C-alpha cells in the first residue's frame, strides 16, 4: 500500500515500543468483551462469561499474541500486504469460516488499545497512519475469500 | 419509525407475495450467496448448490417469520422475541450481513412484483426490513 | 477490474437493452425517494416534496440522464475504471462535496431498478456481475478523495 | 438497550471528563477528519487546520449535547429532539459517519483517561454512543 514517508515513519517508530504479547492479549480480549458475538469462534477457550474472565483467560492471551505476531510481520512488508497474507487469507476462509467483518472490528479495537497505552503520543496524524494500515491488513486478509 | 402509510404499503406488497413467500425467501438467500460471498461463512454445514433442500427450508423459515412480523407490525419486538434471542446468543451473525439479505430480498421482490414495486412501496419495504434487522440484533449486547 | 469473460458478457448484453435516459431518471428519482437525505445536494431542483413530485421533476430526470450516460461510458472501460473516472472523482470531492457513500447507495438502487425493469432475466448470476460493476464504479469515483 | 450498569459506567466516565468535554469533542473531530477524509465533505465552509476555532466551536457544541444526553439517559429521544430534527431535515449527514465520529470519540477518551477506560467501560461507552447515534438519525425518513 501507498503510505507517505511521514506515515511509514510514524507507524514504525511507535511499533518499536509495543510489547506484542501484552497488546495482543488486550486487543483480542477487548474484541470479545465489546462485540460479544465474536465469541462464536472461541467456544473451546473456556470461561468468557464476564469481562474479568475474558481478560484473564490464558487461551485468549495466547491467541492474541499469535494474531498480533503475524500482524507484526506484516508491518515489515507494507508494500505487499496481499502477497504476505495470501496463505492466512485462504485459511481464514476455507478452514476457519471467519466473516472478514471481524478483521475490521479487531483493527478498530487495536487502535483504541494503542491510544489507551500511549496517551498523548498517539496524536491525530499517527492515528490516521494506523487506520490506513489496519484497513490495509483487513483488506489483504479478506482477499482470497470466495 | 414506520408511519401508517408504511404499514399499509408493506401489508399490500406482502399480501401479493402470498403463497410464494417461501420460494422468494430461498431466491434471496441464493442471490446473497452469489453477490456477497463472505455471507457463505455462516453456512459451512449446508449444501449451497442451486435448489438445495437446505436453502429451500431456510427460505421458508425466513418467509414465515417475515409474515409474522407483517401481521404484528405494531408489536414486532414481542412477536420476534424468540428469533432475536436465537440470533444474539446462538447464531451470532455480524449485524452487517442483515443489510445484505435485505438488499437481496428487495431485488427479489422487484424482479417478481413489476406492478406493485413503486418508488413509495420500495421506500416502505426498505424501512420495514431495516426495522426487522434492528429488532433481530437488539439483544446482541 | 477482474470480471470473468462470462460476467463481462452478461453485463454487456443486458446493458444493450437499457434506455439510458429512462433508467437514469428512475434511478436518481428513487435514490431521492428511498434515502431522502441525498436531497441535500439538489435544493435548486424545485419541488421534491412527495414521491410523485420527485419522480416527475424535469431537473431530476435531466441529472439522472447525465449521471447514467457517464456510467454507460465507463462500461466500455471496465479494465481501467480508475483512469476513466479520475477527473470526475476530483470534481465530486473538491467542488461538489459529495460523500462517496452516496455512490454506493445509487449503485444499490440502480440494481433494484434493473431487476424491476428486466424481471426474471435479471438472474442471480447477472445480479452478481452487476454488483461487482457498481462497487467498482463507486470505488473509482471515491479514489481521488483527500 | 442500556443496562443499569451501562448507565452507571457512562455517568462515571463522563463525570471525570468534566470541564474538558469541549476540548475532547474538538480532538475527536480532528481525529475524524485525518483518519476518514470523506467526512470533510460536510464542512467545506470551515477552516480545517489544527487549532481552528471553527473546529473548537463544533467540538464544544457536540460535547454539550452529549452532556445533556448523559444527564437524561432514560429520556434521550425527548432531550435530543431538536438535534434529531436538525440532522434529519437540514444537515442530512449520512448515517455511516456517526459510527466514524463515535470511534474517534472513543479513541480520544482512551488517550486521556487511561485509568477509567476499562474493558467494561469501553463496552458501555460504545453502546451509549450507538444509542445517541440511533436517536440522532431516527427521523431521517
Ligand atoms: C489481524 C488479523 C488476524 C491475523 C493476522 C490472524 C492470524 C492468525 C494466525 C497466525 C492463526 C494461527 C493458524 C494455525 O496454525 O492454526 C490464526 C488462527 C485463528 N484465527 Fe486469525 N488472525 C486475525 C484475526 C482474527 C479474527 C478477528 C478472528 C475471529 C474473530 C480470528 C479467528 C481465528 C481462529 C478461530 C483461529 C484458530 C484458533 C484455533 O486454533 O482454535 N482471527 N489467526
Ligand atoms: C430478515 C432477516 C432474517 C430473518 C427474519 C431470519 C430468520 C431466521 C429463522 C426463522 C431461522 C430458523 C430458526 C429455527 O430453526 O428455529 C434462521 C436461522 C438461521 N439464520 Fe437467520 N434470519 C435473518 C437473517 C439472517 C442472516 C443475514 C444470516 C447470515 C448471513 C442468517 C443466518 C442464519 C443461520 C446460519 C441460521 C441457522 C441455519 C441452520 O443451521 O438451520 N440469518 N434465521
Ligand atoms: C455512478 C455515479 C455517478 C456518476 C457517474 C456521476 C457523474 C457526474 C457527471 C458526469 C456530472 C457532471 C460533470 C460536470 O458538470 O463537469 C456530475 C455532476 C454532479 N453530480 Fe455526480 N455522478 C454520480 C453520482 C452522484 C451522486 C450519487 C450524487 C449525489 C447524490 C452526485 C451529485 C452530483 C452533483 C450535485 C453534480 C453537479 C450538477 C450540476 O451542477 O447541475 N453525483 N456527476
Ligand atoms: C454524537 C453525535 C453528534 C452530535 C451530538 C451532534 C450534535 C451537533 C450539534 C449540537 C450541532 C450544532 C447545532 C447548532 O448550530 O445549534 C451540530 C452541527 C453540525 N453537525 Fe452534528 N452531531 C453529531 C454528529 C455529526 C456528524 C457525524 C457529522 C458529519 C460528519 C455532523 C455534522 C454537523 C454539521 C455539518 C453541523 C453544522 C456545522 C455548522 O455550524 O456549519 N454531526 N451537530
Amino acid at each position: 500500500m501507498h503510505l507517505t514517508p511521514e506515515e511509514k515513519s510514524a507507524v514504525t517508530a511507535l511499533w518499536g515500543k509495543v510489547n506484542v504479547d501484552e497488546v495482543g492479549g488486550e486487543a483480542l480480549g477487548r474484541l470479545l468483551v465489546v462485540y460479544p458475538w465474536t465469541q462464536r469462534f472461541f467456544e473451546s477457550f473456556g470461561d468468557l462469561s464476564t469481562p474479568d474472565a475474558v481478560m484473564g483467560n490464558p487461551k485468549v492471551k495466547a491467541h492474541g499474541k499469535k494474531v498480533l505476531g503475524a500482524f507484526s510481520d506484516g508491518l515489515a512488508h507494507l508494500d505487499n500486504l496481499k502477497g504476505t497474507f495470501a496463505t492466512l487469507s485462504e485459511l481464514h476462509c476455507d478452514k476457519l469460516h471467519v466473516d472478514p467483518e471481524n478483521f475490521r472490528l479487531l483493527g478498530n479495537v487495536l487502535v483504541c488499545v494503542l491510544a489507551h497505552h500511549f496517551g498523548k503520543e498517539f496524536t491525530p496524524p499517527v492515528q490516521a497512519a494506523y487506520q490506513k494500515v489496519v484497513a490495509g491488513v483487513a483488506n489483504a486478509l479478506a482477499h482470497k475469500y470466495h | 419509525m414506520l408511519s401508517p402509510a408504511d404499514k399499509t404499503n408493506v401489508k399490500a406488497a406482502w399480501g401479493k407475495v402470498g403463497a410464494h413467500a417461501g420460494e422468494y425467501g430461498a431466491e434471496a438467500y441464493e442471490r446473497m450467496f452469489l453477490s456477497f460471498p463472505t455471507t457463505k461463512t455462516y453456512f459451512p454445514h449446508f449444501d449451497l448448490s442451486h435448489g438445495s433442500a437446505q436453502v429451500k427450508g431456510q427460505g421458508k423459515k425466513v418467509a414465515d417469520a417475515l409474515t409474522n412480523a407483517v401481521a404484528h407490525v405494531d408489536d414486532m419486538p414481542n412477536a420476534l422475541s424468540a428469533l432475536s434471542d436465537l440470533h444474539a446468543h446462538k447464531l451470532r451473525v455480524d449485524p452487517v450481513n442483515f443489510k445484505l439479505l435485505s438488499h437481496c430480498l428487495l431485488v427479489t421482490l422487484a424482479a417478481h412484483l413489476p406492478a406493485e414495486f413503486t418508488p413509495a412501496v420500495h421506500a416502505s419495504l426498505d424501512k420495514f426490513l431495516a426495522s426487522v434487522s434492528t429488532v433481530l440484533t437488539s439483544k446482541y449486547r
